């Protein structure tokens, strides 16, 4: 299937007036060149292959950067650097989020890929053996780790991936996991109805998707015990929507995001550059 | 004889006429319908109130002035206090509805102006504090039939507690997108030289078969002056805009005692 | 259970797919779907509008 | 060699993977199977079994056999006999039922819940009891006149000892979450005297009923997860 | 749906719409056409420039005032400097063309006035000296897209050299016949209460199959105010008249170097 | 969807190809194309020249 060919047409002198319409109807303009000019025949062999939803979304996009370290931790703050937890979302970054938000609703499977990098913190503390990482998916309700070596990492039921530093970026597929018939990119509502004369506080409650969304937690640790040399790591998380359906198109984000909602920032709401004149080529 | 400009709509005991229409929009080309057994979720026999609730309710009119920046409503919020529709909505945990939206604005052959009338699924709007995100009170999000107005200025509050309302900034459609692109949503235009009414028929739109109407608005209704009202003999003249909405194919599940939402 | 399909043409042509996993979520990208109906967005009108006829009669 | 190219995921250990692996004991002759009674195929078979709700887990009764029996008497109070939220995974009283324990290995649940009540007064005790399920979003019922507007059954005490009240599946979402969650709140179960318990002389004027919960055949769970009900020191 | 008032005309890359037409005239009931082999004269393979030249060219607008006596153009003279039509005309000894003439004049439901729009074959006009006859300069006869105006007075020059222009006397149609009889020529009327445009489709008209376009105008276009422009709030108001003309079925013979006519 | 083709001969003979990718751009080298027409460069003349005849008659 190809984009439209142009038919051979000459002029008209007619009560047929395809050049005029009334967009008050809610219909866009429909006229094509053959309606308003003399056209030659042009066979169009070109296709819209690369603008299908699968093609538009068919890329692994970085959605977050996590940090973990491996060293002899003697304080609470340093113990908390030995592992990290991240609420799974696409809202830490802007590029994939903006593409998804052309649509109100979506349904897709997810390919998740990880890029893991290390550096030495210092040069005077000897060396470090090759590190193994555990990335544990903690679904809502499953116990979250409070230490890098607590019981939760035995991961009897949670999916974990063990990654050996220097090996191919680890990768797994996630089904469509939504509890609705599609994911909502926008939710015009609340998680509960506040009722007349209730004692529950209405002053610090939130609005929209943030009140209802929960895709669980990614927990990451270095499985190795500490070397004399402190190693600091970054874990880049990549998402690719696949087997994609989307509904109800939206205008794309025109101004910077300032969080997980649709809110905008007072110093960043002037996207257009003023032209010198309405007559500027 | 039959004309794109002349239309009658009857639902229940209510009829609308227009002699200066511009066709009618059926959002996404889909007429509303009842929920099929093969797409159903809650298993209790639903209430289908039919003519008691599936009828035209006329909201309080608003005044279009040369200085108006626009108006918004949410659905089903705008109809929550409307006759038996409101009672069925609040006596049930779950509800679904389509709508016929009829926006009315007549003037004269000497007036000029154009209203964009947009039906927006999941019309999420920005909050009015930069101390927080997604920080809107239930009461400010759900104004009912009075709806709200757009502004051409964004003045977020000093204190988080004072900014728990929408920053309904007209040119960003109150949600960080350019208003010029609102035409991707089901719409008509009331251009005073052409037409005096807009008609949008809306199917139920959601990621679910049925949902909590008291928690969740499925549609926003936005009326934006695309071209300002002008009238040479009196630039300060006002003409009413009247919004009349009929629920359609309403279905409710999970009957219990009545929901009475907070008012402060 | 090999699927043989047409490749996307290059400069100048079938390819083979076998699914290795028991979950469809594991599968490679969906096949090109050229489906479209712009009219649900560009012309969602109740009464048919013929381009050559007046929009408002 | 056959030209190959390693893809992302190569060499990872995903704990939910499903691959073949070499056998450490090749050619091993397993013990022949025999028929054993009580074979289980599905955890939802276990979820359909009645287990007792620790409905009276109040101070001094929690973590004793007295946490189970629901106090009844012949005084005909207008106050509710018991009140509990339809939160079968997360509620302090439902989480430790057999159904609650199974739900805490899953993230999502759907379907109808069956509440069966056994009256354990004397044969000479009579009474009518209202059992109600109110889907959420309205004032939680604390009076019979609010409770009776919801899904309910009037139980006449008699020769048939037990009465079943259903919490039919009535939800916005297709699944609820196995956590305390406003968005997937399930509503309110309450119980009132419809008349009162009446006894003749020489008969106990206070007595108990037992409440059981089980899943219906429309019930299913998904998204396996670790439970918060078992842990160990490290 | 289809109306005598609503028309689209497409030629080449150009389209005209009108929503207040009054049908269209086909002069002498004959659509233009190419020259048949059985009526041909010059034997060289002709140039048929088609869409490059057979398209709408819009002339400079003129202002209709309560005091205007009318306007004239000649064809192909009015189009001699118009894009590729002008180039094809001047690179060839011989040319033939039909035309779509579209005259545009909108006002309001409160304005009144009527323009006669006449297509006149061989529109020969009187000279402005009584010392000579047939005494008109090429430059004054061929003003191009600016055309000329009628007068309600005849003031022939004292000196023959000063009178080498047309005596465009309105009531004698600039040629010694009564203007009231101009309706024998293909025409429409723009009556402001009825219509805002006139459309005339003209075949090639001549005593020859093909002729020297730089020597000879086949058609005159005359616009006469039959009823004066009147507007009660401002009797001195002006409304534009815009003339848009498309050559049709153009054919040229006798290619050589370009013709550059005298300008003084 | 295996293709079996003749190998290029060595010192002293089919081989098998399966395409693994959905894009023809991913494919290995095009098969040997022995097409040629040197005359479009060596003899691009309007009138046929017979070698045995005079080039200019
Ligand atoms: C002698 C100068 C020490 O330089 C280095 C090091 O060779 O050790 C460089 C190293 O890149 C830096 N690490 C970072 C993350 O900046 C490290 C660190 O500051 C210090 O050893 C402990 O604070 O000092
Ligand atoms: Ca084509
Ligand atoms: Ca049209
Ligand atoms: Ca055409
Ligand atoms: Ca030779
Ligand atoms: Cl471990
Ligand atoms: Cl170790
Ligand atoms: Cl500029
Ligand atoms: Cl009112
Ligand atoms: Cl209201
Ligand atoms: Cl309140
Ligand atoms: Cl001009
Ligand atoms: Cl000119
Ligand atoms: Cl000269």
């Amino acid at each position: 299937p190809t984009a439209q060919s142009t038919p051979l047409t000459s002029g008209v002198n007619s009560q047929e007036v395809p050049a005029l319409t009334a967009v008050e109807t809610g219909a866009s303009g429909q006229a094509v060149p053959s309606d308003v000019i003399e056209t030659r025949h042009v066979v169009n062999y070109k296709t819209r292959s690369e603008s299908t939803l699968e093609s538009f979304f068919g890329r692994s996009a970085c959605v977050t950067i996590l940090e973990v370290e491996n060293f002899n931790a003697t304080t609470d703050a340093d113990r908390k650097k030995q592992f990290t937890t991240w609420a799974i979302t696409y809202t830490d970054t802007v590029q994939l989020r903006r593409k998804l938000e052309f649509f109100t609703y979506s349904r897709f499977d997810l390919e998740m890929t990880f890029v893991i990098t290390e550096r030495y913190y210092a040069s005077n503390t000897g060396h470090a053996r090759n590190q193994v990482y555990q990335l544990m998916y903690i679904p809502p309700g499953a116990p979250r780790p409070t230490a890098w070596d607590d019981y939760t990492w035995q991961s009897s039921s949670n999916p974990s991936v063990f990654y050996t530093y220097g090996s191919a970026p680890p990768r797994m597929s996630i089904p469509y996991v939504g509890i609705a018939n599609a994911y909502s990119h926008f939710y015009d509502g609340f998680a509960r109805v506040p009722l007349k004369d209730e004692t529950v506080d209405s002053g610090d409650t939130y609005y929209g998707l943030v009140t209802i969304n929960d895709f669980g937690t990614l927990a990451v640790r270095v499985v190795n015990e500490y070397n004399p040399a402190r190693i600091t790591s970054k874990i880049r998380v990549y998402m690719k929507p696949k087997h994609v359906r989307c509904w109800c198109p939206r205008p794309p984000r025109a101004v910077p995001y300032r969080g997980e909602g649709v809110d905008f920032k007072q110093d960043s709401i002037t996207p257009l550059t003023a032209v010198e004149n309405i007559n500027t080529f | 004889g039959y004309s794109d400009r002349v239309r009658q709509i009857t639902l229940g005991n209510s009829t609308i006429t227009t002699q200066e229409a511009a066709n009618a929009v059926v959002a996404y080309g889909e007429w509303p319908s009842y929920l099929d057994d093969k797409e159903a979720n809650p298993i209790d026999a639903p209430t289908e109130p039919d003519v008691s609730s599936n009828r035209f309710y006329t909201l309080d009119s608003v005044q279009w002035k040369s200085t108006s920046r626009g108006w918004w409503w949410k659905l089903p919020d705008a109809l929550k206090d409307m006759g038996m529709f409101g009672q069925n909505m609040y006596y049930h945990y779950l509800g679904r509805s389509g709508y016929t939206v009829h926006v009315q604005c007549n003037a004269s052959k000497f007036h000029q102006g154009a209203l964009g009338v947009f039906a927006i699924p999941e019309y999420v709007m920005a909050c009015n504090t930069e101390a927080k995100t997604s920080y809107v009170s239930y009461v400010n999000a759900n104004p009912g039939e009075k709806g709200g107005v757009f502004d051409n200025a964004y003045n977020p509050s000093a204190e988080a507690s004072e900014g728990r309302k929408f920053a309904a900034l007209d040119y960003l459609l109150g949600c960080g997108v350019l208003a010029g692109n609102a035409f991707v949503y089901p719409h008509q235009i009331i251009n005073l030289r052409t037409n005096n009414s807009a008609t949008l028929v809306l199917p139920y739109v959601n990621s679910l078969a049925i949902d909590c109407m008291a928690k969740h608005n499925n549609w926003g209704l936005v009326i934006l002056p695309l071209c300002k009202l002008d009238y040479a003999p009196n630039s300060s003249t006002e003409i009413p805009i009247t919004v009349t909405i009929a629920p359609m194919f309403t279905e409710f599940n999970g009957l219990r005692n009545i929901t009475v939402p907070a008012t402060q | 259970g090999a699927q043989v399909s047409s490749q996307k043409v290059g400069a100048h042509v079938n390819y083979t797919t076998i699914n290795y996993y028991k979950d469809s979520a594991s599968n490679a990208a969906s096949k090109l779907d050229f489906s479209q109906d712009p009219s649900k967005f560009t012309e969602p009108v109740k009464d048919i509008m013929i381009k050559t006829a007046p929009a408002l009669n | 060699g056959l030209p190959t190219m390693l893809t992302p995921g190569s060499s990872q250990f995903l704990t939910s993977d499903d691959f073949q692996s070499p056998c450490a004991l090749p050619n091993f002759d397993v013990t022949p199977p025999i028929h054993i009674p009580g074979e289980v195929f599905n955890m939802m078979e276990l979820a359909e079994i009645d287990s007792m709700i620790p409905m009276n887990s109040v101070t001094g009764k929690a973590n004793t056999m007295e946490m189970y029996p629901i106090p009844l008497d012949d005084k005909g109070s207008a106050t509710p006999i018991f009140s509990i939220s339809l939160s079968p995974a997360s509620d302090k009283r439902l989480q430790y039922t057999m159904l609650g324990e199974i739900l805490n290995y899953y993230t999502h649940w759907t379907g109808s819940l069956r509440f069966t009540f056994l009256f354990c007064g004397s044969m000479m005790a009579t009474g009518k009891i209202l059992l109600s399920y109110s889907p959420p979003g309205a004032k939680p019922p604390t009076t019979r006149k609010d409770a009776m507007l919801g899904t309910h059954i009037i139980w006449d005490l008699g020769l048939q000892s037990s009465c079943t009240m259903l919490a039919p599946w009535i939800s916005n979402t297709v699944y609820r979450r196995c956590i305390k969650d406003d968005f997937t709140e399930g509503g309110y179960i309450t119980c009132f005297y419809q008349t009162r318990i009446v006894v003749p002389s020489g008969t106990p004027t206070s007595m108990f009923m037992l409440a059981f919960v089980s899943a219906c055949p429309d019930f299913s769970v998904r998204l396996l997860r670790d439970t918060n009900h078992i842990s160990q020191r490290t």
